[PDB]
RNA sequence: GACUAAUUACGUGCCAGCAGUCGCGGCAAUACGUAAGAGACUAGUGUUAAUCAUCAUAAAUAGGUUUAAAGGGUACUCAGA
RNA sequence: AUAGAUGAGUUUGGUGAUGGCUCUGAUUGAACACU
């Protein structure tokens, strides 16, 4: 009984009054933590080789 | 009514603007009484530096300091100077301070905590006189570093004027700071 | 110590109004403005007699009232 | 510190509290300064914020 | 409406974008930034379902003391509503037609709330404001216009009728300007919105960020009446006034203004157009021939049904209450979804992007509609199929409680004359003194005294021309 | 100090302070019996002037300490078994003990009326 | 009665005289000053960022504030002719009234 | 403070005994604390014994002392309530100064206040000695006739006393089931049963049964209570 | 690493002590977590990650940052909007508790006691205005947010 | 005497003595010794010894090192943080 | 277990610090002196 109660509180929905009274933080900042590899990495390296030459 | 037969409160009767009978109902006490000396061309000249607190018992407190060659005249200077320096001191439920305060005055640090009702003034002798005079009834102080009589009074007096204002902290954070004690009892239990 | 709490206030209000404003309660105008006003402002909602201070200081010698010999003297 | 503690931005706050209650507990607070009500609804601007 | 009821009534229906509207809270200030610059912050279902809970929630606290609504981009504030989608849904049987009626339900629910808001509501009109964007400001006591402001209600061009609460507003405006702006769908730019009366103040777009910082500092007392709170803000918004342009003159003023009152006072479109033709005819005493000719060209290019219906409510909206207006507009707009003009105009203009040429109203022109035929009455009959709109509260009134913040109109100048003995020049100073230097008061009041003020007793007194 | 420096034993006990009466403090004894070796007079130092009545005593342990005789007039001489208690004559260097006056051979002051307990004087018994 | 104190100070050169502005904040008095680029804006209650070294700007700012007071005085006097006082007796003079009745009460009895 | 007059004590006694009214109702009716109402009955019962045994009462002393103390005659002429019947003990947890940061528009209630002070704390709505009054006052807010409001109050209180009596009955009946009374020639041995395994996890438990091992007699400690602590 | 949080706490003190409007922080998964906590508690104004130069102030919330790829991850930085009210900063002190030399962990039974002004472990009671942030499996919550969720863990910093 | 609740008179005169700390006593000593009074505990009262606390006075919680006790003469570096 | 955190005297011509000493509290399987 104590295990369910505790697990229910840690996975409970945020209070409504605390959802309608909070400044909006853009998702791009607060959730895009993953850093993918540059899609144009190959073209840049091929273009940077000529410049250094 | 012949109460002031020495011409001492006549000047103070103008600044604060209240009858002498009300001036004599204030709680005054000499906290610090030093014996300072200055070496001059005519030899040593000892003086009596004294610190007096002029309290109200209902939220007002004032600190005054003065020195003179005579100990008696030095006490009247601080009394008049402390009765005109009275300032309102916020106090939670009219019994204790708000939260905790820590003021430092040149090596003398004082930490004041707000204790629950019925705790009493479990503080030092100098702080007790100020709390008893301002209107506080529950407090727990501490001298962390030094116990200088004078700075101790200056630091603890400056701490009672630096209490955190719950309403300013609320507007600053945009969040309510609700006193649970008031909601629970449907009012403020003084 | 104890605190008196009438059931009338309990039924009507649930203590939400005591937090309105910024947590401490809805502020009211000062005493010097009220006297000038012809009509007094609405009374604040709370328990009856909820501002008087309780005399804790005058309870030091409470444990002596439990003595069997002191209790007889008080009867 | 060669400077001094200026409190020109809190004259209303300090003055308003001093005029809240009387120094003689058990009496109506005397009338406040004439300027207290003039700048009641004109709070000072924020300063010293780079 | 409790938090649970409101939260359950505005559920985030599938398809709702997460960051349609961007909310921010400072000290004493709550803001609402419509974040859709691609489509000029065009209101839609998703956007309205995020503002209603907040406004209801911010109305329960005493911390929020100033509400500010603004746009995200630098070109538009809220340019129209999701008219295009409605058209498609209307062409999918009754099931799809009721979805549109539900959308208008949400909009009117929000507009009524904003109009009956118990806290100071400000709206930065920094950009074009049309359609739905006209419903978030007109009912507010503070409508700040800027250089970029562009006001218009291009709803009669698509077959629809102006309906974001306009029925309450336009009727109760000085003169016949309100109908004119609705029927003709005129375009007001920049300061002309300030002089017209739609806006209350006129500031430069660059001084809006510094205005928000000040609005946050304002900390009112809990015992201050709603009037006091509005007074403080009105005096604060006037601290950022840079001054109206020096060359731009009142657009709708003098002759043009007089012509509007002489051609928009009847109850039949046929009579109105008949009057304009006279003004257009060369040698008219008014001298507004060019305006008259131009106006007719635009009146003969809109759905004739909307004109009749639109003008009908301008005369009936002058007696309704704000709450009753929205309820009627819902039923009123519900019958426009079933109408042919709306579904045609929208599809042929916005959807097609003007391809296939001009739209084809069911009645080709007003001439087709015979005189003895009243098509307006049909719409003004709520049907039992569509339930009556259920507003979020019960607050209502007959005339705007605090709509005096703007430039003095004819109603104000009239009142002043009936309670004083001012002269031609001494009357202007009275208003310039009461408002203590509000930009454009000297010019506005002067215009009013050039249209409805006669030198009855010389310079000693001034009376109205009506008599 | 860092947490590492404390694992290595940087917190050592403070340097001990010398007690007032080492002979007694060492073995945790409140008093000790000793045979008087010498009865003499020690002189005070800078501020004080006079003549203190000290006595070189050889405790039971073996240490030879210099005690002090509180009161006016004593009754001890060479080879007198006397009881030594803690204390110190502040103005007498080298004197760090006292002598109980109601002790084995040292007799209490006979003309003492106030604070007799401190000097081992029986009650006068004027009426009894 | 003790001397008066200004209910509002309008300084035109806060940089020069800081002893006046400190007494205002020390005595709880609002102040207005012309803050230049090198003047500490924390000395006055209401700042007016502008050029204080210009005798032409100082005349303008002072003129605008002068008209403000003039317009304010006008309203007050206009409200006093209608029996509407916009200010109550100060605390100092208020105390005298209380004492006056006390002294007058004695004459009634005696 | 005033003391119940002689005639007042009888009125309270007759109501509870003759009319069999619940103690809670009699307390709420006359604004007398349930602890005082129960005492008056006990003291009155003893009087009946003295009168039944033909014992002389202290009438001369009673009349003399009653004239020195303020009294409150109940019944028709009731000016003020005798005392407060809703006093709630100030629990130690509730005395702390807690400013909880919550949403600007949150409806903080007494239920939420109890959880902020502690996890196991109850609100003041459940600590009252006569909690039925709140329910009775809620009927007056619903425009319920006063007559019916008192009817529900009596039933509520009366029903509450039955539960209390039932619990007490089961308890005493369950405590006598663990005791085995074996009458003998001289005495009656009472063998009480108990779980000998409930000695905690380390042997140290307050409610254990047995003389503890490893404790020296504490008779020499200061302030050692060696007097009876309760008379049963 | 916890050294980042310590650097972040010390920096926000200096930035608020200097009465700055904006403050930059190294863009990391850890710093962002604590920043959102400070914002969710009402201490900082806004959070937006950008380049070495601060975004357009007028359009701070409307600022649309570019994707963070491996080509510019080194220049990204978190821009915090400091808050000041009543001539006093809202984020005055940010004393840290869990330093690199020692990671202090607290249990639910200890956080319950610290959230009412009573010491427990290597922490001290919370007074009026003070606030404590604890890093748990449910993110960087507040001590009072972790008490309602019945969790515990690493104690980051004490905010006064 | 002050710390520390509670006073005068006489005798003695850096003598006799008191003293936990600061100190007192050199001819009108509130401090020594008598007398009376006062303050206080009480079948116990004081003193000596010891222990904890006072002492953040070896500081893990929780200190400090320019001028006061205390930065190594230096930094490459194994172990180790 | 949520009431539990307190000081005083003494360095200097004097002030503020640093830093010890001593007293204030409780106790003993205690001894001694007067009872
Ligand atoms: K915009
Ligand atoms: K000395
Ligand atoms: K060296
Ligand atoms: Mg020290
Ligand atoms: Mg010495
Ligand atoms: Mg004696
Ligand atoms: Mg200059
Ligand atoms: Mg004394
Ligand atoms: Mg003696
Ligand atoms: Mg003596
Ligand atoms: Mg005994
Ligand atoms: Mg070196
Ligand atoms: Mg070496
Ligand atoms: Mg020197």
């Amino acid at each position: 009984a104590r295990y369910l109660a505790n697990k229910r509180a840690a996975q409970a929905p945020e209070r409504l009054d605390e959802v309608f009274t909070r400044a909006t933080i853009r998702e791009s900042t607060a959730k895009n933590t993953f850093v993918p590899l540059d899609p144009e990495a190959f073209v840049k390296a091929e273009e940077a080789r000529i410049k250094h030459a | 009514d012949g109460l002031d037969d020495k011409g001492q409160y006549q000047e103070l009767k103008k600044r604060t603007g209240m009858s002498v009978r009300q001036i004599l109902q204030l709680k005054t006490k000499k906290l610090v009484h030093r014996r300072v000396v200055n070496q001059t061309r005519l030899g040593k000249i000892a003086s009596d530096s004294v610190m007096v607190i002029a309290g109200n018992g209902d939220g007002w407190l004032g600190l005054g300091m003065a020195k003179s060659v005579e100990a008696s005249i030095a006490v009247e200077k601080a009394t008049l100077l402390a009765i005109q320096n009275m300032q309102p001191i916020p106090r939670y439920e009219n019994r204790t301070i708000y939260g905790e305060v820590t003021t430092k005055v040149s090596g003398t640090i004082v930490r004041l905590n707000s204790r629950p009702p019925g705790f009493g003034l479990r503080v030092s002798h100098r702080i007790f006189e100020m709390c008893r005079a301002a209107g506080i009834r529950d407090l727990s102080a501490k001298f962390l570093r030094s116990r200088n009589p004078m700075n101790t009074v200056k630091a603890t007096y400056q701490a009672l004027l630096s209490q955190p204002n719950p309403e300013d902290l609320a507007i600053g954070r945009g969040k309510k700071l609700v006193d649970v004690r008031k909601v629970y009892y449907g009012g403020s239990v003084y | 110590a104890v605190v008196n709490m009438d059931p009338a206030y309990m039924a009507k209000y649930n203590g939400s109004e005591q937090a309105a404003g910024r947590g401490s309660g809805l502020s009211e105008p000062p005493a010097y403005e009220k006297t000038a006003d012809e009509k007094p402002a609405k009374q604040v909602i709370a328990n009856p007699g909820r501002k008087v201070p309780t005399p804790y200081e005058q309870m030091t010698f409470a444990p002596l009232e439990r003595r069997l010999d002191i209790a007889i003297f008080r009867a | 510190g060669k400077g001094r503690i200026f409190q020109a931005a809190k004259v209303y706050q300090r003055a308003s509290e001093a005029a809240a209650t009387n120094i003689v507990s058990g009496l109506p607070p005397r009338n406040p300064p004439l300027w207290l009500k003039a700048i009641e609804s004109i709070p000072p601007a924020e300063i010293n914020t780079r | 409406i409790s938090t649970q009821a409101a939260a359950e009534l505005f559920k985030p229906v599938e398809g709702d974008e997460p960051e349609d509207v961007l909310f921010n809270s400072l000290y004493n200030l709550r803001s609402v930034e419509l974040n859709r610059p691609a489509k000029y912050n065009a209101l839609n279902g998703s956007m309205i379902r995020k503002i209603a809970p907040r406004l209801l929630e911010w109305e329960r606290s005493d911390m929020a003391n100033v509400i500010v609504i603004k746009g995200s981009g630098e070109k538009a504030f809220c340019a129209g509503g999701d008219v295009a989608a409605l058209a498609k849904q209307n062409a999918e049987g009754p099931e799809g037609v009721k979805k549109s009626v539900d959308y208008f339900g949400l909009e009117y629910k929000l507009n009524h709330l904003i109009s009956t808001y118990t806290r100071p509501y400000v709206a930065f009109l920094d950009g074009i404001t049309m359609g739905g964007g006209v419903g978030l400001s007109i009912h507010a006591p503070f409508r700040i216009a800027t250089e970029r402001t562009v006001f218009a209600m291009p709803e009669t061009k698509i077959g629809f009728f102006p309906d974001v609460g306009a029925s309450f507003f336009l009727p109760r405006m000085p003169g016949q300007v309100g109908p004119y702006l609705g029927l003709t769908s005129a375009l007001l730019k920049g300061v002309q919105v300030y002089y017209a009366g739609i806006a209350t103040h006129y500031l430069h777009s660059s001084s809006l960020p510094a205005l928000e910082s000040r609005l946050a500092e304002l900390t009112p007392r809990d015992y201050w009446t709603i009037e006091q709170r509005l007074s403080v803000i009105n005096d604060t918004i006037e601290e950022f006034s840079t001054g109206v342009p020096y060359d731009e003159n009142i657009e709708i003023g003098g002759k043009i203004r007089l012509a509007i009152d002489r051609c928009f006072k009847y109850d039949k479109i046929d009579e109105i157009i008949a009057a304009l033709k006279e003004e257009a005819a060369e040698g008219a005493k008014g001298g507004v021939q060019s305006w008259a000719k131009n106006t007719l060209e635009e009146l003969t290019q809109r759905s004739p049904t909307s004109l009749h219906v639109t003008l009908r409510q301008m005369r009936l909206g002058k007696s309704w209450g704000i709450a009753h207006t929205f309820k009627r507009e819902h039923q009123m707009a519900a019958k426009f979804m079933k109408s042919h003009d709306f579904n045609e105009g929208v599809t042929a203009l916005l959807i097609d992007k003007g391809a296939n040429g001009p739209a084809k109203w069911k009645p080709a022109s007003l001439d087709e509609i015979p005189p003895g035929a009243n098509i307006s009455e049909d719409y003004f009959r709520n049907d039992p199929e569509v339930p009556v709109l259920e507003l979020l509260n019960d607050r209502s009134y007959m005339q705007y409680p605090y709509n005096k913040f703007g430039l003095p109109n004819d109603y104000d100048v009239k009142e002043a004359i009936e309670k004083g003995n001012f002269t031609r020049e001494k009357l202007i100073d009275h208003f310039v003194e009461t408002r203590r230097g509000k930009q454009g008061v000297r010019e506005a009041v002067s215009d009013v005294l050039d249209r409805m003020a006669v030198r009855s007793k010389g310079t000693e007194h001034v009376q109205w021309k009506k008599e | 100090a860092t947490l590492n420096q404390v694992m290595r034993g940087c917190r050592k006990p403070q340097r001990a302070r010398h007690a007032v009466s080492p002979a007694l403090s060492s073995i945790k004894s409140p008093a000790l019996k000793g045979v008087c070796v010498k009865v003499g007079i020690t002189r005070p130092k800078k501020p004080n002037s006079g003549e203190r009545k000290t006595a070189r005593v050889r405790l039971s342990t073996g240490k030879v300490i210099t005690a002090y005789i509180p009161g006016e007039g004593h009754n001890i001489s060479q080879h007198s078994v006397v009881l030594v208690r803690g204390g110190r004559a502040q103005d007498c260097p080298g004197v760090r003990y006292h002598l109980v006056r109601g002790a084995l051979d040292l007799a209490g002051v006979a003309t003492r009326m106030s604070s007799r307990s401190k000097y081992g004087t029986k009650k006068p018994k004027k009426a009894s | 009665r003790r001397p008066l104190a200004p209910d509002l100070v309008v300084c035109l050169n806060p940089k020069e005289n800081m002893t006046l502005l400190y007494e205002c904040s020390l005595a709880k008095i609002p102040t207005i000053g012309i803050i230049d680029t090198n003047t500490n804006p924390s000395w006055v209650t209401y700042q007016i960022p502008a050029n204080d070294d210009s005798l032409r700007a100082t005349a303008l700012i002072s003129g605008v504030l002068g008209r403000a007071g003039e317009r304010g005085q006008k309203r007050r006097l206009e409200a006093a002719q209608r029996g509407v006082v916009t200010w109550k007796t100060p605390a100092d003079v208020q105390g005298y009234f209380e004492l006056a009745s006390a002294r007058a009460a004695d004459a009634r009895r005696r | 403070q005033p003391v119940l007059s002689e005639g007042s004590r009888e009125i309270i006694y007759q109501d509870v005994m003759e009319k069999g009214l619940p103690i809670k109702a009699v307390s709420a009716k006359y604004n007398v604390d349930v602890r005082r109402v129960a005492a008056v009955i006990r003291l009155k019962e003893i009087e009946k014994r003295w009168i039944k045994e033909y014992k002389p009462l202290a009438r001369p002393y009673a009349r003399a002392v009653m004239k020195m103390l303020p009294q409150t005659v109940l019944g028709g002429p009731d000016q003020k309530p005798h005392e407060s019947i809703n006093d709630v003990h100030v629990h130690s947890y509730t005395t702390q100064q807690l400013f909880v940061p919550v949403s600007e528009s949150r409806e903080f209630t007494r239920e939420d206040a109890a959880k902020a002070f502690g996890d196991h704390i109850l609100p003041v709505d459940k600590k009252l000695r006569v909690p039925e009054l709140i329910e009775f006052q809620k009927d007056l807010l619903k425009e319920v006739p006063l007559q019916e409001a008192n009817r529900k109050f009596l039933n509520a209180t009366a029903a509450s006393e039955a539960k209390i009596a039932e619990r007490e009955a089961k308890r005493r009946q369950a405590v006598e089931d663990a005791i085995t009374r074996v009458k003998t020639d001289r005495f009656e041995f009472r063998f009480q049963e108990f779980n000998a395994e409930n000695v905690g996890h380390d042997g140290r438990d307050r409610n254990a049964v047995g003389w503890r091992y490893g404790v020296p007699f504490p008779d020499r400690k200061r302030s050692q209570i060696k007097i009876p602590t309760k008379v049963e | 690493g916890i050294q980042q949080i310590t650097n972040m706490c010390s920096h926000l003190q200096n930035a608020s002590r200097a009465r700055l409007g904006l403050t930059s922080l190294p863009n990391t998964k850890y710093n962002l977590a604590l920043a959102l906590a400070l914002h969710r508690a009402g201490f900082i104004s806004s959070i937006t990650r950008g380049g070495p130069h601060p975004p357009t102030p007028e359009a701070l919330m409307t600022y649309e940052p570019e994707p963070v790829t491996s080509a510019n991850v080194a220049t990204r930085r978190l821009w915090v909007g400091l808050k000041y009210w009543n001539e006093e900063p809202v984020l005055k002190e940010l004393k840290p508790i869990s330093k690199p030399s020692r990671l202090v962990t607290a249990s639910l039974e200890q956080l319950n006691r610290v959230a009412r002004g009573f010491p427990a472990g290597y922490m001290k009671g919370l007074q009026l205005g003070e606030c404590l942030f604890v890093n748990t499996d449910r993110g960087v919550l507040e001590v009072r947010e972790a008490v309602e969720r019945k969790v515990g863990g690493l104690v980051l910093c004490k905010v006064k």
